[PDB]
RNA sequence: CCGGACGGUGGCCAUGGAAGUCGGAAUCCGCUAAGGAGUGUGUAACAACUCACCGGCGGAGUAACUAUGACUCUCGCCUCGUCAUCUAAUUAAGUCAAGCGUUCAUAGCGACAUUGAUUGUUCACCCACUGAACUUAGUACGAGAGGAACAGUUC
């Protein structure tokens, strides 16, 4: 979260500790993003900070296009996979993990995303919800 | 080095009689009447005539003496009080964002409503003082005048005023908003 | 610009910004309080408002009907619908430069009002008249950014 | 508490401009009760304040360039090395006050003197995060540059 993200965000179940490694789901020619940081997380002595849907994470692309490997930048998670739970009381699940790459206020790089997009980050990151197919 | 006797005068006027039992002072004039307890110092008071009354310390030393002064002007400022009475004036203070003032009642109560204030989110209230009373002033902007009997409650009463109007967490010789006591005197005009 | 569709010119239009030309063109942001976010105060002040009886203007031609109703005070009030419906008449009673037909409105307050159609009808200049009016508020910062700046 | 604080003249030289008030000495005169060739505040530069002082109150030489050294002559510690490469990332109290602080000793300082990788690592060095976000508000102040909070809200 942070910068750019108008709007608050509900807790929601983390996923994501660093060294995951989510699915790429723009088009901007990274194949996936390894998650090294999770912005607004905090301290506690052996936890590993984990992100969650919609969350700001600190990435590198392990596979992609060479222009975008070997460096650090913003992402954005888009999906998750564990199972997390809405105040409507669902306890819902995505079939993978990702999200997309992104920069400090929260632009995205790419200009699609592929696949289907949570609504907790559509809700989150406006040049989100532009590039979302199937919100939810 | 101990003064053997030092004294004062307190002048006493017209309309007033001023009674003192143990140091317990009843001073009651034309606007009403007022009472203070001295016991918490060591004096003596001594009536010489209806228009005199003199107060003294026997064998004191600088800071029992500094008080004897200071017993003086504060029943002083009794006698002025039920006689001329006190007016503060004070002013409001404010760059862009204007500054009302009301008057509510909760309970009986009287408070001092401060809204606006800097565009201040809060609603600010001071309570009123009993023995004094609160105009705002017509022909002229943005100015509250607080009167009485009680230079003490009149001026407290001012002071909660302005005190609760500080600013905070700006540079506060830019953000000079507030109100401020402008004009201290007395309620009884050509004097 | 290219030629864009209906809902998409429209969407663009309100960012405030147009990618390719790559302009920020309006320095702002255009928002609408939520309602959430206005100030939550109790209002009445003095308790309420001044308040208007039934009012009737009829021109003879023209008839124009009000209902009731109450003001309170430090709040706004829009008032909306198709003109030659007496919205302009309303105000003017109000104004106390008409007089109703039946009921009536006198109130204590000092009144302070705007015309619809502006048509220039004041000897003298525009800073001579502004000043007359009041100065001072010519001097405070919020009529800077609004009025003098933008049109000079 | 308050009134008065004056003429030679803006002394003289240094003077870019120094008219009392950065500076070099020199301290006179008339005035009248008393008013310094002038205590501090000085616009560049007078003013305009003020105050004193009257008063009202083993070692070296060598260069058609620096360096090196073909030539002549003589008897892996420092290290976490540097460049790459693999990583998001890689040991894989205080006093004195002369001074600064452009004007001013003490705002801020003060000489002299004196009372998650990598590693066993601690450490160290990076990579990230974050009390924060949101409106309050791009606001008040500011020529701009920029930039607040108290209230309310969610973490």
């Amino acid at each position: 979260s942070g910068n750019g993200a108008q709007g608050t965000k509900f807790r929601i179940s983390l996923g994501l500790p660093v060294g995951a490694i989510m699915n790429c789901a723009d088009n901007s020619g990274a194949r996936n993003l390894y998650i090294i940081a999770v912005k607004g997380s905090g301290s506690r002595l052996n936890r590993l900070p984990a992100a969650s849907l919609g969350d700001m994470v600190m990435a590198t692309v392990k596979k992609g296009k060479p222009e975008l490997r070997k460096k650090v930048m913003p992402a954005i998670v888009v999906r998750q996979a564990k199972s997390w739970r809405r105040r409507d009381g669902v306890f819902l699940y995505f079939e993978d993990n990702a999200g997309v790459i992104a920069n400090p206020k929260g632009e995205m790089k790419g200009s699609a995303i592929t696949g289907p997009v949570g609504k907790e980050c559509a809700d989150l990151w406006p040049r989100v919800a532009s590039n979302s197919g199937v919100v939810v | 080095m101990k003064y053997i006797q030092t004294e004062q005068q307190i002048e006493v006027p017209e309309g007033v009689t001023v009674s003192i039992k143990s140091r317990i002072v009843k001073v009651v004039g034309p606007r009403g009447t007022l009472t203070k307890n001295l016991k918490h110092i060591d004096v003596t008071f001594t009536k010489v005539n209806n228009q005199l009354i003199k107060v003294a310390v026997h064998n004191g030393g600088r800071k029992h003496v500094a008080a004897l002064r200071t017993v003086k002007s504060l029943v002083d400022n009794m006698i002025t009080g039920v006689t001329k009475g006190y007016k503060y004036k004070m002013r409001y203070v404010y760059a862009h964002f204007p500054i009302n003032v009301n008057i509510v009642e909760k309970d009986g109560a009287k408070f001092i409503e401060v809204r606006n204030f800097l565009g201040d989110k809060k609603i600010r209230n001071v309570p009123v003082r009993d023995g004094v009373t609160i105009e705002f002033s017509t022909n002229v902007k943005d100015e509250i005048v607080l009167s009485g009997n009680s230079v003490e409650d009149v001026s407290q009463n001012a002071a909660d005023l302005q005190q609760i109007c500080r600013v905070r967490n700006k540079d506060i010789r830019k953000f000079l908003d507030g109100i401020y006591v402008s004009h201290k005197g007395f309620i009884t005009e050509d004097l | 610009t290219l030629p864009a569709s209906v809902r998409e010119g429209i969407n663009i239009f309100l960012d405030g910004h147009i990618p390719a030309e790559n302009l920020r063109f309006r320095t702002e942001a255009l928002q609408f309080r939520i309602a959430d976010a206005t100030e939550d105060l109790q209002n009445d002040s003095a308790s309420r408002a001044f308040s208007y009886p039934s009012l009737k203007k009829t021109q003879g031609d023209f008839v124009l009907n009000v209902e009731e109703g109450e003001f309170s005070d430090s709040e706004i009030l829009v008032m909306m619908g198709e003109n030659g419906t007496g919205k302009t008449t309303l105000i003017k009673l109000l104004a106390g430069a008409l007089k109703p037909d039946e009921g009536q409105d006198i109130p204590k307050l000092n009144v302070s009002m705007k015309p619809q159609k502006i048509a220039p009808k004041f000897p003298g200049t525009v800073r001579q008249l502004f000043f007359k009016k009041i100065r001072g508020q010519f001097l405070n910062p919020q009529f800077q950014t609004d009025v003098v700046k933008p049109l000079r």
